[PDB]
């Protein structure tokens, strides 16, 4: 059968995809830390596939942690159409997913969503390096669902 | 803790000081949770007498 | 004031009212302040919110079931600095230091008398007074209440 | 009109419009520019997808926080269309597809479909069906993927009368499909292009007009350029089947009487100014023709 | 007794009698000298006169304050000299602090000292970006905090708090773009400021 | 019967100064022993 | 009235300290655009910075010039650089916001904007 | 050294605010009142 | 008291019994087997890493972590819109406006965050002088929607209606304490 | 012998768990082969196993089941699991598990515990939650 | 190939902090604090409680002291890890990075358990501190406390005596004493080149004084001697926490006073007053008298001090934040001169860049 | 529980459902509209009234330092009954 096998494939192609992705974690504040913390032995991140530093331009994935300004914007989205495209975007910290403080501010943008898309929004003023760890995996089952080929058999 | 007592005198021959009783990380004797719950104390000037706010 | 209340014993109640759909009452609060009492006896005549009983005991309130639905009536919230009375409109709908208040004019009779203007995210809420000495003199009526 | 269709708001982006629309086939070139210009200035534009959810992502930005919603379908279900425009102001049609599939063809996508969009609209009380079909497009010409598409605007008329269509001459816009065509690899074929947002701009101009309840526009743009002037102009610049390729040589035209864009509220912005910034992903003035 | 931050009488003293030191040898540029219940000095003067004060305070073995902490600017939007520019020292062989502050309009600038204290070179900078105020003699002033085309100059009280511009990506351009400002919450001023002064003979009758 | 958390008298001391204990040989039974094997590759 | 100049004098000297600066903003359209690419050829661009002068020309006072002169240095200092980007150098024109209605007419069709 | 001159003392570039809040922006100067609750 | 942290520089006559071992800790390298030789200890110990979703961490009953409303152990929504619980939300996350409950009593008609805001500081737990509103464990909340989190008023009940199991043993174990 | 002891000791670590499948389950699922005390069990299959003598963050260990509210969790494991009354144990905040003190029934509580349910239907959507705030007109449908 | 002369671009990150609390009270202000040197939040916090506090004219009690200097140098701690070992990880060395950011998760937890989350711990509050902390936290301080002086000289073994190390380092950013004035650094980067300087003991304001501690001076000024310093600075917390431990006093937290501190949660529920500073101390707040100070405290970087300016109304007006990295990022292109890339790395670690202090 | 509209919307506590006319309904389709079954006008009649003895009483919520602050109320209304604004209890005199 095509279809059906088609499915064990996409099960497999972003199997690859997933157990080993290079993210690009940005600083820029506190809400960094934690990522260090989750590099730490204790919430270990490259228990996964995931590896700690990788440079952009080969990154699978994006993580940002901290506010984000209206002078850095630009630095960042230059780095986003850099990245290749399966790029997949995670927002760390309320001060990238609205602005939690300094929403209301003018350097600052109310909201990382404001520049780039984003495949995850994470709470969390320090979100708890585990708080992210969970939602890395739901990362980790956003794509495990998505299904590119089934649907290009039909295209 | 499953530490075999070879391993031990890998360790400190390869680092030095006797590290098991200072090891790295924690196992037991340590917060027995729930502590029972405490009466605090009070603070001054709950006193009923010569406790105006003017000498405060 | 200070900090602490070394009352300990226990306190008191008070029956609560019901004058009308205006005022809500309650006199629990009631601090037997007489700062409403002589509004109705020098400002609108009427001569009803009595004060019934002594001590503690004593209780502001008609000693019967009676309305106070007659002009400047809705001015005793205002007057009465305790929340024992209140606007029924204005329950719960809002909390002061979260208004935006603009000054401006009442309209619907033609004194032409002041007002300050309750906002609240680009809504209103209430209508109060301001102090001009000519017009009306400090307070409105409660048709532009 | 109700309460909440209302476009109370300055500018845009956190503003509203009353422009809640839905737009079908904005996933590729010409949507998402679309989506741009609505989704700016404040419309809860919806947004069909039948893809995957990561050709998509591109679109959440350009949407301020609610005005961008999305949901699935399948263009083979009745009824599921319908679902997708119970709550629809306005209706916009996009679709198309340069090269027949296995399972699509000329006739289904541009035709058969909306027709169905066209009666599903009609079956909720909306006001207006935004078409798109292409200019050229008559009947009897050489290709096949045009005399398709004139059925459709025979179709939706025996539907949804009082349809705004658009039939427009070529587009040009980065990552298009037309210019990068030429630059990846001839006279008595000539054409005048039309920048991307110059459509963009009058459709979601003509979402909100007294005027344009039925009449069939065709935006063309300025500087009728000659293809072998030009397409050596892009070689001085920069340095497929049979439908399509039957698609370039038919392109002629003149226009008749039809009404353009300056008659909606659009300066339309020429060729020669706007295409260095999609030749420069191949890097290191021609001649016009009125007839 | 014992929640009143104990005063410790002397100090005050000391930066007394060293707040007249300062006064009768320095007479010109220098007014009202005074100091405040905390122990910690300040010394109002005028522009004219900024560096020889400075220089007498990096250089002079009574007033060995060498080195430099901040230097802000305070805005009172309803005299004429709105901007006090505020100076604060520190000796380590003294062991104490002073405050030198001064007063400009929006544009009446201001001599730097980065000749005697180059811990300046910035903190003179960010007063030029945060409320315009200029400086004579200053190497390479430019923007340190804003983007590099934000007009206006923020911390000003003139200047909202959400500033009068909002960035985003609008992807028919490829670029970070701004217009206008256009909230979704709308940041909501309270009337926390109560009735009833608080602080009495410490007030402003009319 | 007021127990915040005071402590018991005591809890002892701490090490708090460096403690690096030197291992490792004098020097001459560095070279004596390198050379001196080495030269047995020598015969 | 006796107030303190600061880097000249009566308008008509401060007039001169002006042109040193549009003999660089003159110049230096041309080495912006083609350093970091951009969409304006070089003239539109040139437009919009005589647009700038023929907005402050209606000042009077040569402290207000003396300062003004300034910030356009700062801008230069930020564009000669490219300390700038793409999105700096080519945030002034407005390009993508609507511009109002300035009539009456149409200006209150959307907004109570008096 | 010093300068004369008399005029109205305008700072209306030196700000941005660019044409809309200058113009069309009324103000109100006012004691607040009391608030009569109070 | 001030501790010169390096100095040892003192010439102490260095001769070939020493000076030497200098050279005997150059060419002959061991200062690098002694930062080697420990590195090699630590692959002999316990790795403190731990399977999170099947290996949670430690935390305590005060862990500030995602809003909920709870209730009173009879029905009766135990917030009363008081409208101090923004007045102090520096983030300014909120608006609870209110009215009447048609039974004369006194409750919302909103409630609201913004989770995006809403720094998670604390001051809203403890400025309800009701336990009202209270912050609980829950921080495996994260959505791929900016408008997932902006909690409203009937997920922040129906949540509140879910870890009161919970909240009324850690607030059982702080109360009497705060 | 001393090395021994450790097999004496780890081979009842992969023959602890029932059978091979019950093993080999596991060990795909988890990758945690250690024998652990179990006290819990609940509804929908969460066992929270133990061990004191591991260090402090293994000492607790839950183990997940299949066939949740139809999602299949072998494979697809979250955190946002483990019901309100394991979660405050698991994490260490207590010591003693909710089966000798357990929580205290409220007659409002849920019965059955929902995850955190990510973009799938059966998820939260905005409101505004206040009544519409105004009251227009209507007009008399009697013409003149 | 070698640097002459360098400019840093700082603006990257600010936000309008200074503005932005001119529109809030003092308590709803606080937990900005903790983002400025968002690795060391409590010491923050620690002085603005102290700017308040003098205006306000009160000491706080003995035991909110106490407590104020033993996570007030904690979070000395800390600070120097992530910048003894982001100084390695930029240099190159990342493994002694993972061995203590499970000894750093030790002491998260101890904020976790004390207030409420890890990190952004709205402790310490201008009234002395919101919260005691528990019974099963004192006894846990000392088997850590034991255990954590091993730690550091376990990686002083591997490091401080290592020629990649030490000719990467040693002289290094060679600072002139007179000169560090002339910038103001007044953290560890004098010190570190001989000005014998330190307020927790030539200003001292908290219960520092009975702690009977050292300031490791470093002599030859360079990014080794600094180095040094930042690692007995580590260490001579454990004298102080060992002193700061076994004398703890029982007594009062949230200063007696009901109108600068909220009261007790159990007393404002019966007691009426304490209901109605509750209702405004956290509405309204303090309402400060008008005045103005400028604080200090010598945290992890140095000289952090705050420009409290006051007026009668409970909100300030025009706070401002000594940022001590402020002035050693401007000495920057001056110590980096006729040295190359590599070391401006290390430079950019010994000068601590928390950038949230530099970021405002 | 709760009562729904006839277009098939679910209600709240308070009578907050879209009209027909309406484009905010967009926002559940391919969703749901979560909302809680538990009015509390509905749980509070379900609970008997507390007939105490003397006129004037103190209320909790279950737990002095744990809910509802020591109001206290006046029952002198024999015609109706006596309610605390915090919780939503009622109390007779007995007598
Ligand atoms: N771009 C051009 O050169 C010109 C285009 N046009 C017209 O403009 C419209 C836009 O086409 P354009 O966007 O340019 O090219 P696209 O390649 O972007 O195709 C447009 C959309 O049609 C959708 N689509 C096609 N077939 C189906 C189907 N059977 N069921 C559901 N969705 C379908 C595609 O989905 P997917 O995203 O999966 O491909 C795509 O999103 C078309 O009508 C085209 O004829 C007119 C003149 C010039
Ligand atoms: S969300 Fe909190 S921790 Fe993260 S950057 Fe913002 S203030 Fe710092
Ligand atoms: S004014 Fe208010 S407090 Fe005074 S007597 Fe009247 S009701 Fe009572
Ligand atoms: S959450 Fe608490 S403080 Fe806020 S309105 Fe509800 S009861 Fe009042
Ligand atoms: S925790 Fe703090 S920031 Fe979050 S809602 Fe409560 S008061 Fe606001
Ligand atoms: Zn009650």
């Amino acid at each position: 059968r095509a279809e059906y096998v088609v499915t064990k494939l996409d099960d497999l192609i972003n199997w690859a995809r997933r157990s080993s992705l290079w993210p690009m974690t940005f600083g820029l504040a506190c809400c960094a830390v934690e990522m260090m913390h989750m590099a730490a032995p204790r919430y270990d991140m490259d228990r996964f596939g995931v590896v700690f530093r990788a440079s952009p331009r080969q990154a699978d994935v994006m993580i940002v942690a901290g506010t984000l300004t209206n002078k850095m914007a630009p630095a960042l989205r230059k780095v986003y159409d850099q990245m290749p495209e399966p790029r997949y975007v995670v927002s760390m910290g309320s001060c990238a997913n609205g602005g939690g403080y300094y929403h209301y501010s003018y350097s600052v943008v109310r909201g990382c969503d404001r520049i780039v898309p984003v495949d995850i929004y994470v709470p969390g003023c320090p979100p708890t390096a585990e708080a992210l760890l969970y939602g890395i995996l739901q990362l980790q089952r956003k794509i495990k669902r998505e299904q590119k080929l089934k649907i290009w058999y039909r295209r | 803790a499953s530490a075999t007592r070879v391993i031990q005198k890998l360790r400190n021959w390869a680092s030095g000081q006797d590290l098991q009783a200072k090891l790295q990380l924690r196992y037991q004797e340590i917060a027995k949770r729930t502590q029972p719950p405490p009466k605090l104390p009070v603070g001054p000037s709950h006193k009923l007498s010569n406790n105006y706010y003017c000498t405060r | 004031g200070s900090d602490r209340s070394r009352f300990l014993e226990g306190k008191r109640a008070v029956e609560d009212k019901n004058i009308g759909p205006l005022v809500k009452t309650i006199m629990t609060r009631c601090i037997q302040c007489t700062r409403c009492i002589r509004f109705a006896s020098e400002i609108a005549g009427v001569d009803d919110l009595g004060t019934t009983g002594r001590g503690n005991d004593m209780q502001v309130g008609t000693y019967i079931e009676k309305m106070f639905m007659s002009e400047l009536s809705g001015n005793v919230i205002d007057i009465c600095p305790v929340g024992a009375l209140t606007s029924k409109p204005y329950a719960f709908t809002a909390r002061p230091w979260e208004t935006r208040k603009t000054e401006s004019i009442d309209v619907m009779d033609a004194v032409g008398s002041n007002i300050v203007v309750s906002t609240r995210t680009g809504e209103v809420m209430r209508i109060l007074p301001r102090m001009h000495e000519d017009i009306n003199e400090e307070w409105i009526s409660d048709k532009t209440r | 009109l109700h309460h909440a269709v209302i476009p109370h708001g300055k500018g845009g982006r956190s503003s509203v419009s009353g422009v809640v629309a839905t737009v079908f086939g904005a996933t590729g070139f010409l949507g998402r520019y679309v989506v741009n210009h609505l989704g700016r200035m404040g419309s809860q534009v919806i947004i069909p997808y039948r893809c995957d959810v990561y050709d998509i992502m591109h679109l959440r930005l350009m949407g301020d926080l609610g005005q961008l919603t999305f949901l699935e379908w399948d263009a083979r279900d009745k009824d599921s269309i319908r679902k997708a425009v119970q709550h629809s102001n306005v209706v916009i049609n996009l679709i198309g597809r340069e090269w027949e599939t296995r399972n699509f063809d000329f006739e289904d996508v541009f035709v058969n479909i909306p027709r169905a969009i066209a009666q599903a609209s009609k079956e909720a009380g909306v006001e207006r069906f935004i078409h798109v079909s292409h200019l050229n497009a008559s009947m009897k010409s050489s290709s096949k993927s045009l005399r398709s598409k004139a059925v459709g605007e025979k179709e939706v008329r025996s539907v949804f009368p009082e349809a705004i269509i658009i039939r427009p001459s070529d587009i040009f816009g980065r990552e298009d499909r037309f210019l990068n065509h030429f630059a990846n690899y001839g006279f008595k074929t000539v054409k005048q292009p039309v920048y991307v947002a110059d459509v963009s701009k009058g459709i979601v101009n003509a979402t909100k007009d007294p005027d344009a309840v039925g009449k069939t526009f065709a935006f063309t743009g300025p500087n009728r350029y000659l293809l072998f002037h030009l397409v050596k102009y892009i070689f001085g610049m920069t340095h497929t089947t049979k439908d399509k390729v039957e698609r370039i040589h038919i392109s002629d035209v003149m226009p008749t009487d039809l009404p353009g864009l300056e008659d909606l509220g659009v300066q339309p912005t020429p060729l020669e100014l706007k295409s260095i910034e999609v030749l420069r992903r191949h890097r290191t003035p021609a001649k016009t023709v009125n007839y | 007794r014992p929640t009143v931050r104990p005063r410790s009488d002397v100090t005050h003293k000391q930066l007394s009698a060293f707040g007249e030191y300062v006064a009768e040898i320095l007479p010109k540029y220098v007014q009202q000298v005074q100091v405040s219940c905390l122990d910690e000095l300040e010394i109002c003067i005028h522009p004219d006169g900024v560096i020889p004060t400075l220089t007498f305070l990096r250089d002079h073995t009574n007033a060995q304050f060498k080195s430099l902490a901040d230097l802000t600017a305070v805005d009172v939007p309803t005299r004429q000299n709105r901007f006090e520019i505020v100076y604060n020292l520190l000796s380590l062989r003294f062991n104490s602090r002073i405050r030198v502050k001064t007063y400009a309009d929006e544009l009446t600038p201001i001599d730097s000292i980065v000749s005697v204290h180059i811990a300046a070179n910035w903190y003179e900078r960010e007063v030029w970006d945060m409320f315009g105020v200029f400086f004579f003699n200053h190497p390479d002033l430019r923007r340190i905090l804003t983007d590099y085309g934000f007009e206006g100059h923020p911390f000003r009280k003139d200047f909202p708090l959400t500033g009068y511009v909002e960035l985003r990506y609008d992807d028919e351009v490829k670029r970070v773009v701004a217009e206008p400002v256009e909230l979704a919450q709308e940041f909501r001023k309270f009337d926390l400021n109560s009735p009833w002064e608080a602080f009495p003979a410490y007030r402003q009758p009319p | 019967v007021k127990q915040d958390m005071p402590p018991p008298g005591g809890y002892g001391p701490i090490d708090y100064k460096r403690n690096l204990p030197r291992r490792g040989l004098s020097g001459y039974s560095m070279f004596a022993v390198g050379i001196g094997a080495l030269i047995f590759g020598y015969w | 009235t006796s107030v303190k100049p600061i880097f000249s004098r009566d308008l008509n000297e401060a007039k001169r300290r002006v042109r040193e600066l549009y003999r660089a903003w003159y110049r230096e359209v041309p080495n912006t655009v083609h350093l970091m690419q951009l969409d304006i050829t070089v003239k539109q661009g040139r437009d919009k910075v005589r647009e700038m002068f023929m907005k402050n020309a209606h000042v009077t006072d040569p402290r207000v010039v003396d300062l003004l002169v300034i910030k356009g240095k700062m801008e230069l200092q930020e564009t000669i650089k490219v300390w700038k980007q793409r999105t700096h150098v080519m945030r002034f024109f407005h390009e993508t916001e609507t511009p109002r209605p300035k009539d009456f007419l149409s200006k209150f069709y959307m907004g109570h904007d008096p | 050294q010093l300068i004369t001159v008399d005029e109205k003392l305008d700072i209306t570039t030196l700000t941005g605010v660019p044409e809309e809040h200058i113009k069309t922006r009324k103000v109100r100067i006012f004691v607040p009142a009391r608030n009569n609750m109070q | 008291t001030y501790k010169y942290v390096n100095k040892k520089e003192q010439e102490s006559e260095v001769d070939m019994k020493s000076a030497t071992d200098n050279a005997a800790r150059i060419l002959m390298w061991t200062e690098l087997i002694r930062g080697l030789g420990m590195t090699l200890s630590y692959l002999f110990r316990e790795p403190a890493t731990i399977n999170y979703p099947f290996e949670k961490g430690p935390l305590s009953p005060r862990f500030r972590g995602e809003h909920a409303l709870r209730r009173y152990p009879s029905g009766e929504e135990r917030c009363i819109a008081c409208k101090l619980c923004e007045a102090i939300c520096p983030a300014q996350a909120i608006t609870i406006e209110a009215e009447p409950r048609a039974d004369g009593s006194r409750r919302t008609t909103r409630y609201d965050i913004d989770m995006t805001k809403c720094i998670y500081c604390g001051f809203c737990q403890e400025a309800c002088p009701v336990d009202a509103i209270v912050e609980g464990p829950n921080f495996e909340f994260s959505t791929e929607t900016h408008e997932e989190l902006l909690y409203n008023k009937e997920k922040l009940l129906n949540n509140g209606d879910k870890w009161e199991a919970e909240i009324a043993a850690n607030i059982q174990a702080d109360y009497l304490y705060r | 012998m001393e090395l021994v002891e450790v097999l004496k000791r780890g081979v009842q670590q992969v023959t602890g768990h029932g059978g091979l499948r019950g093993l080999l389950r596991v060990f795909f699922r988890a990758n945690d082969i250690r024998i652990g005390t179990l006290v819990g069990e609940d509804k929908y299959g969460n066992k929270y196993y133990e061990d004191n003598k591991q260090f402090f963050g293994r000492h607790r260990w839950v183990i997940y089941t299949t066939e949740m509210n139809g999602k299949n969790t072998f494979w697809d494991v979250d955190g946002s699991m483990v019901p309100p009354e394991w979660h405050r144990w698991l994490h260490c905040m207590t010591d003693d598990p909710p089966t000798t003190n357990p929580p205290t029934a409220r007659k409002f509580i849920w019965t059955n515990h929902k995850f955190n349910v990510s973009a799938t239907p059966e998820q939260y959507v905005p409101y505004s939650t206040t009544r519409k705030k105004i009251h227009e007109w209507v007009p008399p449908s009697t013409p003149y | 190939e070698m640097v002459r002369k360098c400019d840093p671009h700082i603006g990257l990150l600010h936000r309008g902090t200074e503005k932005l609390i001119e529109y809030k009270t003092y308590l709803q202000a606080l937990p900005y604090f903790d983002r400025l040197d968002y690795v060391s939040m409590m010491c923050n916090e620690q002085a603005y409680s102290i700017a308040v506090e003098k205006l306000l004219n009160i000491q706080p009690p003995p035991r909110a002291q106490w407590i104020r200097v033993l996570f007030g140098e904690i979070t000395r701690i800390l600070n120097h890890i992530m910048a003894v070992t982001t100084h390695a990880l930029d240099i190159g060395a990342m493994t002694p990075f993972f061995w203590m950011f499970e000894e750093r998760e030790k002491m998260f937890e101890f904020y976790e358990r004390v207030s409420g989350a890890r990190m952004h711990a709205a402790y310490i509050r201008p009234g002395g501190v919101h919260q005691d902390l528990p019974l099963g936290l004192l006894d846990d301080i000392y088997e850590f406390s034991k255990n954590f002086s091993l730690r550091i000289d376990e990686v002083e073994e591997m490091l401080t005596n290592n020629r990649i190390w030490r000719n990467r380092t040693v002289d290094i950013g060679v600072v002139t004493a007179e000169d560090a004035l002339n910038y103001g650094f007044s953290g560890v980067m004098l010190r570190g080149s001989g000005i014998q300087w330190d307020l927790r003991k030539t200003q001292p304001y908290d219960v520092y004084d009975q702690v009977e501690f050292d300031v490791p001076i470093g002599s030859r000024g360079d990014c080794y001697d600094r180095y040094l310093c930042r690692v007995e600075e580590m260490r001579q917390s454990l004298r102080i926490i060992e002193q700061c431990l076994n004398k703890m006093p029982p007594g009062e937290i949230k200063v007696d006073d009901a109108k600068v501190s909220p009261p007790k949660r159990a007393e404002m529920k019966t007691s009426m007053e304490s209901l109605i500073h509750h209702f405004k101390l956290y509405t309204e707040g303090y309402q400060v008298p008008p005045g103005a100070t400028y604080t200090a405290i010598e945290a992890p970087k140095g000289e952090f001090g705050v420009y409290l300016v006051s007026d009668g109304s409970s909100r300030p007006y025009r706070c401002k934040i000594k940022a001590p990295g402020f002035a050693h990022l401007a000495g920057l292109d001056k110590m980096s001169k006729g040295h190359m890339l590599a070391d401006v790395v290390a430079i950019i670690g010994t000068q601590d860049i928390v950038f949230g202090e530099i970021d405002r | 529980g709760v009562q729904v509209s006839p277009s098939g919307e679910k209600i709240t506590h308070t009578g907050q459902v879209y009209d027909e006319k309406d484009y905010r309904r967009v926002r559940f389709v391919d969703r749901q509209k979560e909302v809680n079954e538990n009015f509390a006008i509905d749980l509070i009649a379900q609970q008997p009234v507390n007939e105490v003895e003397h006129r004037i009483i103190a209320c909790d919520g279950g737990g002095g330092a744990l809910g509802h602050p020591k109001v206290y109320i006046n029952l002198d209304k024999e015609t109706k009954t006596g309610t605390c604004g915090y919780c939503g209890l009622q109390f007779k005199q007995h007598h």
